[PDB]
DNA sequence: ATCAATATCCACCTGCAGATTCTACCAAAAGTGTATTTGGAAACTGCTCCATCAAAAGGCATGTTCAGCTGAATTCAGCTGAACATGCCTTTTGATGGAGCAGTTTCCAAATACACTTTTGGTAGAATCTGCAGGTGGATATTGAT
DNA sequence: ATCAATATCCACCTGCAGATTCTACCAAAAGTGTATTTGGAAACTGCTCCATCAAAAGGCATGTTCAGCTGAATTCAGCTGAACATGCCTTTTGATGGAGCAGTTTCCAAATACACTTTTGGTAGAATCTGCAGGTGGATATTGAT
């Protein structure tokens, strides 16, 4: 019954089923070799892989905001800092999170300013 | 002679100018003269902290090299989660 | 002698395509990108960590959507896990669609 | 020269003062403003290099590093420093001071629970 | 007539509260006030008598705790009495406000 | 005095019991508010928690397991209801 | 032949069968040594000896003769190693140790 | 008839064991040996966890004795390390010599 | 210094509340005995990447002088909290239905495991872009003396 | 409130480092298609463990009075910031040898996978006891007044 391995039809991705740029194979493989649970259904993948690609965007929209007041094009860590900390949700998401070459957000206690 | 030169004091390389500079970052306007002892204080001890997790990570391993993965993993242990050198 | 390759995946192609989305005409660093890389395995690890625990709690062997679910709404502060679980259920049920 | 205007007259111009300083504290806030706009780092990369082989050599010999091992050990050590301050200057200030002093940077980890 | 001087009673009852372990909040306001939280996340819910029980415990504990920091940061700043500002600072470098 | 709120029902010498136990000596009249306030950002967050779970398990009573791995999520880690 | 446990032979008071069980069905790994739980086990009972110990000592110290939530308390943030092994720890029913601010003891 | 079960896995008589072990004349309240069962799952969660760890980074199937002592190195502070290593180190060399 | 008021100890004493030892009942572990499997170590070895040398130059570090202004000390008042004496309103303390939390049995959707076929992301090597970091120079604020 | 003295912009410029761009190669993915296994939703039903009432109990709300503490105002020694001169040592561009990671093949020690047997820790009353929390008595130590 091998007749099924040929001509007609051909395949599609989960992600493009899905409706999503991120790999839903990759992700449920990864869940898989990750030792969460024994089993993994189907549309772990499909959910994890959806919010993953929708967090990535909110950051990247927000750094590549901080991109343009600075007028620059290429985000640059600076850019992903910027967006993250002035962000509530996403600085507290990431409240114990250290992006390397970031700096920190520029801001002089009041009682510091002259007279 | 083979090779090996004797490391000591490598604390003083903490220059009084290199703390001011971070004090700034920090946004601190003024300093006592006690704050740089003290800062090399509080620095030798963090990292002693993550060098041993780190290198207890590299002994694991059966390896001479402390990776940056031994210093993320240390560093995620500790509560300080690092972005930038391969998460 | 032989010929001795390595690979390692990252979500780089990824990002880069959402990146395209919001922002069409910006771009990228390697260092950038690099973090970017961090920060989705970090999510990816706290997300599936949760839902491992939630799965044990109740004497589930199987992680499914439903884990996933309540796993997000545990870890992501208030608006942004709102909008997380609305993609997720989105993806969900239009994958589901496919018969 | 013997006509009548520019006898002796070297107190002319006399608008022109000595020299110039900035108060205490203007430069302190120049600085800040500096630091808080760039993300360079702020340890001389090679004296870092040594105290990390340094120490590391204390708790166990004959050992390698990636270049970018170190870098990471200085982008969190810097990272956890400059945070430290800022709640260290919050602690001053709480003293009504202006002047962040070890009382203060105690007081932050104290706190924080690093020396509680 | 007899007076004790201000701070003396309060003194004594630092000895007292600080050698006990029986909780210090009354059982039924604290009962109420979970339960009134609570409902604004789901309706129509029961309480295991050992989860309030459980709630309390870690509520009280917190809070002496972050008396205890609070307490530091009053003294830190030439102080006896804790004020707002001492609660906020406190807070503030635990990460829970800043 | 009969209408009441029940944040309002955490009483001040109750406060004053804990704020003892943690050493304080003498304390601002304005302490109180503040410590409701804080109280109730506790509970708060804890509790969303514990209700999470609780919703997760399908059920409608709030078990002591809830609240004890919602607290240790918040890293409160609670000892003697459970392992 | 007669069976006699595993912590027997590793000479603990600790069930081996049971951390062996536990981490297999933990999805810590895939696979699980044959030393491990014993190792695990040895472990865990040492440490539970420490706190024991250290409570029981406490006990004593009360002219106490059964063990309470407070004895273990006592005993633990008064050790500076378990103190900081269970920082992040809150003891139901211990409350805490006596220390008041010197700054607020009586002026004579 | 009835037909009922549940079952409660609990660490409490290997706990009572070690205490008339230190303490032979000392007893334990029912809420304390609650704390101390409650640590014993804490302790076991955490060190399993680490070793879980160590297994990932250096892709290995298998959580043997050595992840469990580096988990312990990591998890523990100085002293209590040291003796737990030993009193580990022995359990497993004592169950090897003899079978 | 001399009481005079309270609070705080110590030694007993005794009841109930919550540990005990007691017996018997399983199912669920956990031990044992084969069988089939495989993770990962040893034994090479190819090939990044680390340690180390060198050598020239510029950016910083060190050390010093000088004095603005900051912390620390002293003092003193108003006024904020502490201590106090009890009635009263609410929080304890038990009894009493019944809502759900759970054991239990059933049955199918969904997950596995196995084996081909096939599409795709990682990479090694070269080729060509291209944001943008520094270098200027000069227009635009921001200090600080007076 | 000026002016002088510096710092701070801010757009213009372009040379290089580092993105972005194909060529192709290939191996691990990822996908597609029968067959076999099973976890858990789902319906019930019993049995605890809750939420509700009542009476019975012990802390809190109140308002007065004054001690004491927190700030405010004043002063002044000196620390700490600003600036300047000088000389080192970090930073940079390159290049080499070789330690030591990281592939690849290859087995055997150890581990999973049933199956069968034995035992044991958990549970449900059922009776037995015992550590010790409240209570008493009375001595004595603090505390605050005069
Ligand atoms: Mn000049
Ligand atoms: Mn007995
Ligand atoms: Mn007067
Ligand atoms: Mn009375
Ligand atoms: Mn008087
Ligand atoms: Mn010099």
């Amino acid at each position: 019954g091998k007749q099924g391995g040929k001509t007609r039809a051909k395949a599609k991705t989960r992600s493009s089923r899905a409706g999503l740029q991120f790999p839903v194979g990759r992700v449920h493989r990864l869940l898989r070799k990750g030792n969460y649970a024994e089993r993994v259904g189907a549309g772990a993948p499909v959910y994890l892989a959806a919010v993953l690609e929708y967090l990535t965007a909110e950051i990247l929209e927000l750094a590549g905001n901080a991109a343009r007041d600075n007028k620059k094009t290429r985000i640059i860590p600076r850019h992903l800092q910027l967006a993250v900390r002035n962000d509530e949700e996403l600085n507290k998401l990431l409240g114990r999170v250290t992006i390397a070459q970031g700096g920190v957000l520029p801001n002089i206690q009041s009682v510091l300013l002259p007279k | 002679k083979r090779h090996r030169k004797v490391l000591r004091d490598n604390i003083q390389g903490i220059t009084k100018p290199a703390i001011r500079r971070l004090a700034r970052r920090g946004g601190v306007k003024r300093i006592s003269g006690l704050i740089y002892e003290e800062t090399r204080g509080v620095l030798k001890v963090f990292l002693e902290n993550v060098i041993r997790d780190a290198v207890t990570y590299t002994e694991h391993a059966k390896r001479k090299t402390v990776t940056a993965m031994d210093v993320v993993y240390a560093l995620k242990r500790q509560g300080r989660t690092l972005y930038g050198f391969g998460g | 002698k032989k010929r001795r390759k390595t690979r390692k995946e990252s979500y780089a192609i990824y990002v880069y395509k959402v990146l395209k989305q919001v922002h069409p005409d910006t771009g990228i660093s390697s260092k950038a990108m690099s973090i970017m890389n961090s920060f989705v395995n970090d999510v990816f690890e706290r997300i599936a960590g949760e839902a491992s625990r939630l799965a044990h709690y109740n004497k589930r062997s199987t992680i499914t959507s439903r884990e996933i679910q309540t796993a997000v709404r545990l870890l992501l502060p208030g608006e942004l896990a709102k909008h997380a679980v609305s993609e997720g259920t989105k993806a969900v049920t239009k994958y589901t669609s496919a018969k | 020269l013997a006509t009548k205007a520019a006898r002796k007259s070297a107190p002319a111009t006399g608008g022109v003062k000595k020299p110039h300083r900035y108060r205490p504290g203007t430069v302190a806030l120049r600085e800040i403003r500096r630091y808080q706009k760039s993300t360079e780092l702020l340890i001389r990369k090679l004296p870092f290099q040594r105290l990390v082989r340094e120490i590391a050599q204390d708790f166990k010999t004959d050992l390698r590093f990636q270049s970018s091992a170190v870098m990471a050990l200085q982008e969190a050590s810097e990272a956890y420093l400059v945070a430290l301050f800022e709640d260290t200057n919050l602690c001053a200030i709480h003293a009504k001071r202006v002047t962040i002093m070890p009382k203060d940077i105690q007081l932050a980890r104290r706190i924080r629970g690093e020396r509680a």
